[PDB]
RNA sequence: AUAACUGGCUUGUGGCAGUCAAGCGUUCAUAGCGACAUUGCUUUUUGAUUCUUCGAUGUCGGCUCUUCCUAUCAUACCGAAGCAGAAUUCGGUAAGCGUUGGAUUGUUCACCCACUAAUAGGGAACGUGAGCUGGGUUUAGACCGUCGUGAGACAGGUUAGUUUUACCCUACUGAUGAAUGUUAUCGCAAUAGUAAUUGAACUUAGUACGAGAGGAACCGUUCAUUCAGAUAAUUGGUUUUUGCGGCUGUCUGAUCAGGCAACGCCGCGAAGCUACCAUCUGCUGGAUUAUGGCUGAACGCCUCUAAGUCAGAAUCCAUGCUAGAACG
RNA sequence: UAACGAGAUUCCCACUGUCCCUAUCUACUAUCUAGCGAAACCACAGCCAAGGGAACGGGCUUGGCAGAAUCAGCGGGGAAAG
RNA sequence: AAUAGGGUGAAGCCAGAGGAAACUCUGGUGGAGGCUCGUAGCGGUUCUGACGUGCAAAUCGAUCGUCGAAUUUGGGUAUAGG
């Protein structure tokens, strides 16, 4: 088993959590829950989303 | 040739997916899967690596008005893999072949299912990602 | 007139009347057969529901499209403190089916199994077993007379054990009190082991070994009365019918001029006694052991409890047992964990059990992190932290 | 006293099954058929009658659901062939188990498309309307065609047309419960029910068989269909956690913090419940039917049968599973 | 025959729990309690199988059987009621 | 005696452009109609919804037709059983 990373948080993901979302280009998109699920289908920005690692190394927190 | 797990059923019968190889053909609808049994009220239903016998929509006319084989290659219903994984496609896509499973067009558009890859050689052969 | 079209029978035959058990502990109706040339050993154990968790495991199945290739897999787990025996009781043969010949209990009992004998224990003297422990008076003859019957006459010999339930995060204080049928060796022999077993604890490495197929015996989840539709699983009426749709239609024929016993009726659904048989020990836990969910692959010294305890039932800090997939019952539910009745040879049942990674993310939520010491490592210093 | 339903007698007619054996079948009555005749059965057709009901038994069809029959479409085991193989046809024990999704029609019936192991036929007041629906028929409105001087008729077409009541008894499904000295714990098991089902791929094997064309099967392995019993790891659904955040209108002088919008609206949303929309699990012994045999007379031979006896079906009885007799 | 139509009908796009195939949630009932308190209906009543019988019995004949008092549901029967 | 608020934009009128003429074109203005969207009102399409010993011997809910005239309505008055 390896731990996937979340595309969309960042968060760890560990075997048989979440989802795989495989886009019309065939990019493969990792989430850990259904909450970053539907922020990214919501098509929100995970720079502007306060929470993500994105965020967090935008804004060199921590 | 092959002994795929069972998956999560996306396609029941008066679907129309759409058509991801160069035959000519944009639509797929699905009005029956092959090796249905029966089950009362139940419509049949597809999954992906299911042959399914659909006629196309929308199209060139001399591939309209006929009923074919297909094989649905890519799914949007979320199906579980052996192996845990929750997975799913941005839409439904299929291919149309011969009844042996051998395509008619040359190429396919977009990414293709392992499931499907790896019960059908030839669509293993055309196709390009395979997922 | 016939039917237009066939369909098959909603719901079985075999599992009537759907009422509630008449016990909350599932009991062991059959035990295994005894044969004499094994030696002496228990057949069943008494555990706890603890919760579900999910397991890696690489399959070992030729043939497979998934041999030697990690499957994700939900598995139980069963807090089983080790059980205490305190009785035996002998079983003679009739021509009317087995009678209990004579039930001889040990000397002492704890506070917890001698609670079941009571409704109200706070309000009474607490004189149970206090004239049968001056019955071992100096000499214990009694005892030995109870013995030598049980030896002379019986056939089927079967021990009396109740769980430690103090050691559960449990509050019923009550221990549960069962027989569990000792096989292998002579009668005289089995009596010499349940009295050499009087007051002493048996752990469930003495009773289930690993990869073992075992049944577990469970009363399932209550729902109380409930209508046809979910009970029976029959299709809802259409849309547009007065007075309701979660119906059956058709309750009988004109002749017989009577209901059927084979309609689907709403009724009490769920809280039944089932036997489910062949569920697979992925693993027999030591409580003593501080790396209970840790692998030979995850050297992550973790026990088997989620972040935040199992939901709605504590800790598991005892001995446990690791089913594959789901057995019947709810949490904190007893449950009765009996050996295979039968001699399963197929790939399935021989195959030997290597875990790669054992669950332990919280169950209260998505829980994302393994261990606090995993989660201070991804999220730094919190304010809290001074 | 008398028609239009059901039911009853009957069985012409409908349906099904025999006996004879002129012929067909390269030869050859009887592998499969079978004329001219003739004997029956059935009540799933339609007649005949008018026995019950006119101080009313709700009269089509469909949906839903249970069960039964066997005259077996498939599945198990077998006998026969004008059975080389594959396929097919005839037949036996067998109703244990299944028998579908749709276009058109109110339809029963029909007819196509398609899947399937198969898409068998029937019964239960032509099952089933205080279960539904109301498309049809068959009240009253209206149009047309033919008929009638007319009012009007049509078993012709068309459109719109209120479907009431259970709280009683019983029966079914569940739930308590007096008394069998009291109370508590652990049990036994009479009896009742019962459950699993079918397919595909790989191997056998391009093998047996066959000139070739074609082309199997047993043991085994991995999966899947229909069904059943659970379960909530995971994923999904659900949200009065009105839990957190956001937004509009208005009100509390502003801010903070709040009220109302007949849960104001939106995103996420733990817990609980839940989905072949998720996961797990679904046992092995004996006795037999058809059939094929052993020994063996009757009948100095022969013979599976007469006495005795062997194997043997998805069958039966157990094992196992559910209930536990509230007067075991 | 343009326009108009709560008129009848066929097809197409959008849309959806109409359906595959169901699940979950809210308020009011139902439920239990205090108070209050009707009606329809009623020969006598109320367990089955077969028989015969006004040719489909709750009662008759022959069998199966049969144990107080009951609660919520339910719509097979009372050829239930009107 | 009663009938929110919008849309459309008829005659008539003003100005400009083109043309030999007969005439044509454009921008405003104006405020017609048994016109139109839609309240009160009047009606009663569908759910063949609720209820159906009802709140009611015709009601309740949503949905719907129409809403400036052949409109709705009070009072007075006339017409009386072949
Ligand atoms: O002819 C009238 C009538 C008949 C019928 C019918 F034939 F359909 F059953 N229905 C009627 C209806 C009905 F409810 F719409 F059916 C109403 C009024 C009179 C009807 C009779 C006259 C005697 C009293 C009862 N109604």
């Amino acid at each position: 088993m390896k731990i996937e990373v979340d595309s969309f948080s960042g968060s760890k993901i560990y075997p048989g959590r979440g989802t795989l979302f495989v886009r019309g280009d065939s990019k493969i998109f990792r989430f850990q829950s259904s909450k970053s699920a539907s922020l990214f289908q919501q098509r929100k920005n995970p720079r502007r989303i306060s929470w993500t690692v994105l965020y967090r190394r935008h804004h060199k927190k921590g | 040739s092959g002994n795929k797990f069972r998956m999560s059923l996306a396609l029941p019968v008066g679907a129309v997916m759409n058509c991801a190889d160069n035959s000519g053909a944009r639509n797929l609808y699905v009005l029956a899967v092959k090796g249905t049994g029966a089950r009362l009220n139940r419509l049949p239903a597809a999954a992906a690596g299911d042959m399914v016998m659909a006629t196309v929509k929308k199209g060139k006319p001399e591939l309209r008005k006929k009923v074919m084989p297909a094989i649905v290659i890519r799914q949007s219903k979320p199906w579980r893999r052996r192996d845990g994984v929750y997975l799913y496609f941005e839409d439904n896509a299929g291919v149309i072949v011969n009844p042996k499973g051998e395509m008619k067009g040359s190429a396919i558009t977009g990414p293709v299912a392992k499931e499907c890859a790896d019960l059908w050689p030839r669509i293993a052969s055309n196709s390009g990602v395979v997922v | 007139s016939h039917r237009k079209y066939e369909a098959p029978r909603h719901g079985s035959l075999g599992f009537l009347p759907r009422k509630r058990a008449a016990k909350q502990r599932g009991r062991v109706k059959s035990f295994p057969k005894d044969v004499k040339s094994k030696p002496v050993a228990l057949t069943a154990f008494l555990g706890y529901k603890a919760g579900m968790t999910t397991i890696v495991r690489d399959l070992d199945r030729p043939g497979s499209k998934m041999h030697k290739r990690e499957v994700v897999e939900a598995a139980t787990v069963v807090d089983t403190p080790p059980m205490v025996v305190v009785g035996v009781v002998g079983y003679v043969e009739t021509p009317r089916g087995l009678r209990s010949l004579t039930t001889v209990w040990a000397e002492h009992l704890s506070e917890e199994v001698r609670r079941r004998f009571y409704k109200n224990w706070y309000k009474s003297k607490k004189k149970a077993f206090t004239k049968y422990s001056g019955k071992y008076a100096t000499d214990a003859k009694q005892v030995e007379t109870e013995l030598a019957r049980i030896k002379k006459y019986a056939s089927v010999v079967r021990v009396l054990a109740h769980t430690q339930i103090k050691k559960t995060p449990l509050s019923q204080k009550k221990a549960h009190l069962a027989e569990i049928q000792i096989n292998g060796g002579s009668v005289s022999d089995k009596v010499d082991w349940a009295k050499e077993h009087f007051e002493k604890e048996v752990s469930v490495d003495s009773v289930f070994e690993q990869d073992e197929m075992i049944d577990v015996i469970a009363v399932t989840k209550g729902h109380g009365f409930e209508g046809v539709t979910h009970r029976w699983g029959t299709k809802k009426l259409p849309r547009k019918t007065h007075r309701g749709l979660r119906k059956v239609a058709c309750i009988g024929a004109w002749h017989p001029a009577n209901v059927n016993w084979t309609v689907a009726r709403a009724g009490q659904n769920g809280y039944h006694h089932r036997t489910s048989i062949n569920h697979k020990v992925y693993r027999v836990g030591k409580g003593t052991d501080e790396a209970n969910g840790a692998t030979e692959f995850d050297r992550t010294k973790k026990t088997i409890n989620p972040m935040g305890g199992f939901v709605r039932y504590g800790n598991v800090n005892n001995d446990f047992v690791l089913l594959k997939g789901s057995i019947p019952g709810v949490k904190k539910r007893v449950v009765t964990l009996r050996k295979s009745l039968y001699v399963d040879t197929s790939r399935r049942a021989v195959e030997k059990v290597n875990l790669k990674w054992i669950d332990t993310a919280s169950r209260f939520g998505k829980g994302r992190f393994q261990t606090p010491a995993e989660k201070h490592a991804f999220m730094g210093t919190l304010k809290k932290d001074l």
